[PDB]
């Protein structure tokens, strides 16, 4: 039971970044994935979440306009893309999900990815 | 919503007990509030969910409870970490508190 | 006195798969050869019966269970299968007898911008029994906490729509599916071929 996150990224200001998390060991298709980001030395900020089965998404108002979360059942993978990157966006992004087995899921986000640094720079 | 997490820093030696406080700006369902522990350099893990229930793997050193707290019955060297509260109420507007650093 | 297949196959609207429309056919002549040799179907698969001998075997009832699903899911409408449709919307028994008929209706059902009037069940507490029709809209509780009518974490609306669009690849195009279930009971056997 793990959630394995993609590697680090370096992007220019104004471009988009694609980050993803591949689930294994649990019923990914019955779970939900939330994304948060953390600047170094700062608090966790919530970005948004997706219900894996439904494909339904909700986003924090701060990023809403430029953030999209999707998923693909065939690879048990959740994806997030943040458009129009700003220098201030530099942060470590994390993904998390509840543990699901059969028809039952846990009541909180027990499974966390490792975190990927995304750098916005010249 | 705004979750106010206090103290900024809690200084307390090992072997002692501590209480961390996350104050909601409104009444919220206890069922959707949770506490996380982030050992620096690592992704956070769930400790308490539903305000009072222990997450799997959480020892009796910890327990749960607008005023939500994390109860630490006793501190061991590995229990010194930044603790965060999270609110899952509704479909959107989920938030985290500032995080309490316990030393 | 022919059976009203036109009312099933040439219907303006089809039911969502989560709430399939069961039409009972009785006391009539079922000219099955019209359907079989129409060559307008992409799928015509018979179980327990030979597709060219359908006229000779009489049944107590014929049930036409009509619904819309997407192409990739057509393979789930079969006995012994599992999956989102096979388990949560419409399940056939392992000993199912009858024929599964389906055709590509992309140019009829897809809309510009997406036709979202067709729904299927994603979340259910358990799998369906054969021919069970569950049309409840109660919020699914994935966790141990009651939803109390409110959607949120671990609280999901059980149904989701199909995004049927004119630009979809075949696997995502809509198909109209009619399953003709052949039931033989202690009965006079009223439906036969010509
Ligand atoms: C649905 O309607 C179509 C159109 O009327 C029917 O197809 C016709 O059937 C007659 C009789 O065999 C043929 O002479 C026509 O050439 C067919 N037209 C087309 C376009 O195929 C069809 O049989 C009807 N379906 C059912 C179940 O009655």
């Amino acid at each position: 039971v793990q959630l394995v996150q993609s590697g680090p990224e370096v992007k220019k200001p104004g471009t988009s970044v694609r980050v993803s998390c591949k689930a294994s060991g649990f019923t990914f298709t019955s779970s939900a994935v939330q994304w948060v980001r953390q600047a170094r030395g700062q608090r966790l900020e919530w970005v948004g979440w997706i219900v894996v089965g439904s494909g339904n998404t909700n986003y924090a108002q701060k990023f809403h306009e430029r953030v999209t979360i999707t998923r693909d059942m065939s690879t048990s993978t959740a994806y997030m893309e943040l458009s129009s990157l700003r220098s201030e966006d530099t942060a470590v992004y994390y993904c998390a999900s509840p543990y699901c087995s059969g028809g039952s899921c846990s009541d909180g986000f027990d499974i966390w990815g490792q975190g990927t640094m995304v750098t916005v720079s010249s | 919503i705004v979750l106010t997490q206090t103290p900024g820093t809690l200084s307390l030696s090992p072997g002692e007990r501590a209480t961390l406080s996350c104050r909601a700006s409104q009444s919220v369902s206890s069922s959707y509030l949770a506490w996380y522990q982030q050992k620096p350099g690592q992704a956070p893990r769930l400790l308490i969910y539903g305000a009072s229930s222990r997450a799997t793997g959480i020892p009796d050193r910890f327990s749960g409870s607008t005023d939500f707290t994390l109860t630490i019955s006793r501190l061991e060297p590995e229990d010194f970490a930044v603790y965060y509260c999270q609110q899952y109420v509704g479909l959107t507007g989920w938030t985290f508190g500032q995080g309490t650093k316990v030393e | 006195n022919l059976c009203p297949f036109g009312e099933v196959f040439n219907a303006t609207r089809f039911a969502s798969v989560y709430a399939w429309n069961r039409k009972r056919i009785s006391n009539c002549v079922a000219d099955y050869s019209v359907l079989y040799n129409s060559a307008s179907f992409s799928t015509f698969k018979c179980y327990g019966v030979s597709p060219t001998k359908l006229n000779d075997l009489c049944f107590t009832n014929v049930y036409a269970d009509s619904f819309v699903i997407r192409g990739d899911e057509v393979r789930q409408i079969a006995p012994g299968q599992t999956g989102k449709i096979a388990d949560y919307n419409y399940k056939l028994p392992d000993d199912f007898t009858g024929c599964v008929i389906a055709w590509n209706s992309n140019n009829l059902d897809s809309k510009v911008g997406g036709n979202y009037n067709y729904l299927y069940r994603l979340f259910r507490k358990s799998n369906l029994k054969p021919f069970e029709r569950d049309i409840s809209t109660e919020i699914y509780q994935a966790g141990s906490t009651p939803c109390n009518g409110v959607e949120g974490f671990n609280c999901y609306f059980p149904l989701q729509s199909y995004g049927f669009q004119p630009t979809n690849g075949v696997g995502y195009q809509p198909y109209r599916v009619v399953v003709l279930s052949f039931e033989l009971l202690h009965a006079p056997a009223t439906v036969c071929g010509p």
